[PDB]
RNA sequence: ACCACGAUCAAAAGGGACAAGCAUCAAGCACGCAGCAAUGCAGCUCAAAACGCUUAGCCUAGCCACACCCCCACGGGAAACAGCAGU
């Protein structure tokens, strides 16, 4: 009949990569890493232009979203139930099929139990499992003690969340339960704290304003980004925001009003924004500015 | 089309017609040198059986390979004549030449 | 500088220097610009720019020479004759 | 410094630089080119710059020059089925040559890519061994397997020192 | 299991490739080819190192060679740890 968007459709990702941003600085930023004596090369202006744009290429595949994905459901399944092997062993057998050529998610990896029962095995173990015999750099067999809760608030009061998510991305898997429960509670710390410029110009804006957006929280990107200037980014936020809720008091509110522009920010500020007030004042002082800058 | 011999084809210039019914071919190859990451000619001899003796010292001739040695030394057999020594004919123009000059002109044939 | 004594060569020596005075241009304040292949009568040198953090890794009087004129980083090789004033 | 006009030429990185490479029928190669003449100028670089890239990547390819025997410079394949691929290059660049045999008797970048799949199969990062051949040398590199007791000792109940001494 | 007109593994045989030093080792001396055969031709290798002397286990997931000596082992000399421990 009428589906709601997913993360992953055309009209949705155009929206969020124009709010990403693209910061060839921030992009490509310097890495503190083992350097090399640089190379140099002799260039028009038309041969500098090429080079710009390709670099604006590479960036847009660093900054390529990745996919926003539901909490896996956990595996219980039985294969057999061998009774007369019950007592004979004291640990447990894990068996993983090491063929090459397999998609990691159709590896048959079963478990032996002291009790006969040839089970297959959980999430957790198939990504440890996989992570042994198919060693993926920068992810480590036994969690990092970094994704405690006292150590990511660490990293939050040094302003490295981009770090924290740059770790949770290469040690768990995008459905596991261990990767969203650290990137849920780092856009809060964000939306807490206003840090929504930390993300701009990487490849994770976009699953946080998908975040934001889906559990109605936007006044504080909105806010952020009228305060910036980002009038354009702000208004696809509102228009983002009826799309994937198009039965609320805001949405309506746009087509009886047949609003567009800066007027979908007012009309939100008053229907279903929490901050409605903050966003009138904030809004109102860029029109000022707007208009000073006419006159 | 199986052989137990190496040397499937090979290109060489004949050197030698004394045996009868064979030419001694010398077959050139580069050879990495592996210090100077240099290119040099590295030559071996052949034995090609020639039923026709119409081999020649100094013409460049194609050697196939034999389905089994027909000697001790005679593993291939003259496929074709490339080069008649003195008397070449330009394959890109299919007329006689010398050297770097046309004996026939092309333009004769249009 | 020249003397009988070794304390009035050091005299004339360093206060003759500050008179011949170059200027050395450095890429960023640490390096040089462009990797460097010279012969000086018998004495070869060759030099090579290098990134933050390489260090000094030439010849101790090279070494002694880059920190005064405030080269951080820099690879060097002496061949041929190791004649000092060459 | 290296001698020779271009050095550059008998370095690896120059000769893993060519994009030639047969298909399993050719053979031989011969090139016929002449030592002077401007419209066999591009024949000439062709021997001076590619011919190495050429051979490094076909080593079993047997490549044979031939000077001054024609009016105009020209190659020749031969293939295993006994075809003869002939083409003229007179008037073109070394690089247009390169271009063109590519083309006509050069593996695409398809048919070498799979090639270097197949090869990578050949060491599974599971297989333990030297680190020759494989990543990890015995299982208690892994963490949280028991580890080497060269490293860390082991328990007395995991020894047999103890575990006979006990039992006898 | 048995046949597998197959796969795997791998001899013998054929082709190719494959250590170091010495050229004051420079020639080797039958080392080739044709023919169904009879037999005919006189060729074959070599300074791009033949032929020869000397040294050495090797290219190490391991491989090669040897197994008291006479390269071999009918035979002979002779009576065997280069399996472990030991003298
Ligand atoms: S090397 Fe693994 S137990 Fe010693
Ligand atoms: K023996
Ligand atoms: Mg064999
Ligand atoms: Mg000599
Ligand atoms: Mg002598
Ligand atoms: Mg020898
Ligand atoms: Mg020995
Ligand atoms: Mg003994
Ligand atoms: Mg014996
Ligand atoms: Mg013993």
């Amino acid at each position: 009949e009428t589906k709601k968007p997913t993360f992953m459709d055309e009209e949705v990702q155009s929206i969020l990569t124009k709010m990403t941003g693209l910061n060839l600085q921030k992009t490509f930023k310097p890495a503190i890493q083992e350097l090399k004596p640089p190379t140099y090369k002799l260039m028009t202006q038309a041969q500098l232009e090429e080079a710009t744009r390709q670099a604006v290429e590479a960036a847009k595949v660093r900054l390529k979203m990745p996919p926003v994905l539901e909490e896996r459901v956990p595996i219980n399944d039985v294969l057999a139930e061998d009774k007369i092997l019950e007592g004979t062993e004291t640990t447990k057998y894990v068996f993983t099929d090491i063929s090459y050529s397999i998609p990691h998610r159709e590896r048959f990896i079963v478990v032996r139990e002291p009790s006969g029962t040839l089970r297959k095995a959980s999430w957790e173990e198939r990504d440890r499992m996989i992570q042994v015999y198919f060693p993926k750099e920068g992810r480590k067999i036994l969690t990092p003690i970094i994704f405690k809760e006292e150590n990511l608030r660490t990293m939050y009061s040094q302003d490295r969340h981009v770090d924290v998510l740059n770790l949770c991305f290469a040690q768990f898997e995008p459905d596991s339960t261990e990767y969203i429960k650290v990137h849920h509670k780092t856009y809060e710390d964000i939306d807490k704290r206003g840090k929504y410029d930390l993300l701009r110009s990487t490849r994770y804006f976009g699953g946080m304003v998908w975040y934001f957006v889906n559990n109605k929280k936007i006044d504080g990107l909105l806010i952020d980004q009228i305060q910036r200037d980002l009038i354009d980014d702000a208004t696809n936020l509102v228009q983002l925001y009826h799309v994937l809720h198009p039965d609320g008091q805001s949405a309506q509110g746009a087509k009886d009003q047949a609003a567009e522009g800066i007027n979908l920010i007012k009309v939100f500020a008053k229907t279903e924004a929490q901050k409605g007030a903050y966003i009138e004042l904030t809004l109102q002082t860029y029109q000022e500015a707007l208009s000073r800058h006419s006159a | 089309v199986r052989s137990s011999v190496h040397a499937r084809w090979i290109v060489g210039k004949v050197i030698g017609t004394k045996m009868q019914k064979t030419a001694k071919v010398r077959v050139t190859r580069l050879v990495l040198d592996p210090y100077l990451l240099k290119y040099f000619n590295k030559r071996k001899t052949y034995f090609a059986h020639d039923a026709l003796q119409q081999c020649t010292v100094g013409d460049i001739v194609l050697l196939r390979a034999l389905p089994v040695p027909r000697a001790k030394h005679v593993k291939h057999e003259l496929a074709e004549i490339v080069f008649k020594v003195g008397k070449v004919i330009d394959p890109v123009t299919g007329k006689p030449c010398a050297g770097t000059t046309y004996l026939e002109s092309p333009l004769s044939s249009e | 500088g020249k003397a009988t004594d070794r304390m009035d060569a050091f005299r004339k020596a360093k206060n003759r220097a500050v008179h011949h005075l170059h200027y050395i241009e450095r890429y960023e304040d640490h390096t040089i610009f462009h990797d460097i292949s010279l012969r000086f009568k018998r004495t070869h040198i060759k030099m090579k720019k290098q990134p933050k953090g390489y260090g000094l890794r030439c010849h101790r009087a090279i070494i002694t020479i880059c920190r005064l004129i405030g080269i951080k980083d820099m690879y060097a090789k002496v061949s041929g004759s190791i004649n000092m004033l060459s | 410094p290296m001698k020779g006009r271009f050095p550059i030429r008998r370095t690896l990185q120059y000769l893993s630089q060519g994009n030639v490479v047969f298909k399993d029928s050719v053979k031989v190669m011969t090139v016929n080119y002449n030592t002077h003449g401007e419209l066999g100028e591009g024949a000439r670089k062709f021997v001076f710059f590619n011919i190495p890239q050429i051979q490094y990547k076909n080593p079993w390819v047997q490549i044979m020059m031939f000077k001054n025997m024609t009016p105009s410079p020209f190659l020749r394949f031969y293939l295993d089925s006994g075809e003869q691929v002939l083409v003229d290059v007179e008037t073109k660049s070394n690089k247009e040559i390169m271009e063109h045999i590519r083309k006509i008797l050069g593996k695409n970048e398809e048919t070498l890519r799979e090639e270097e799949e197949e090869k990578k199969q050949l060491s599974h990062p599971a297989n333990f061994g030297p680190r020759k051949y494989c990543l990890r040398e015995c299982i208690c590199e892994v963490e949280g397997q028991v580890p080497c007791p060269s490293l860390v000792p082991l328990p007395k109940e995991m020894r047999g020192k103890y575990k006979a001494a006990l039992k006898a």
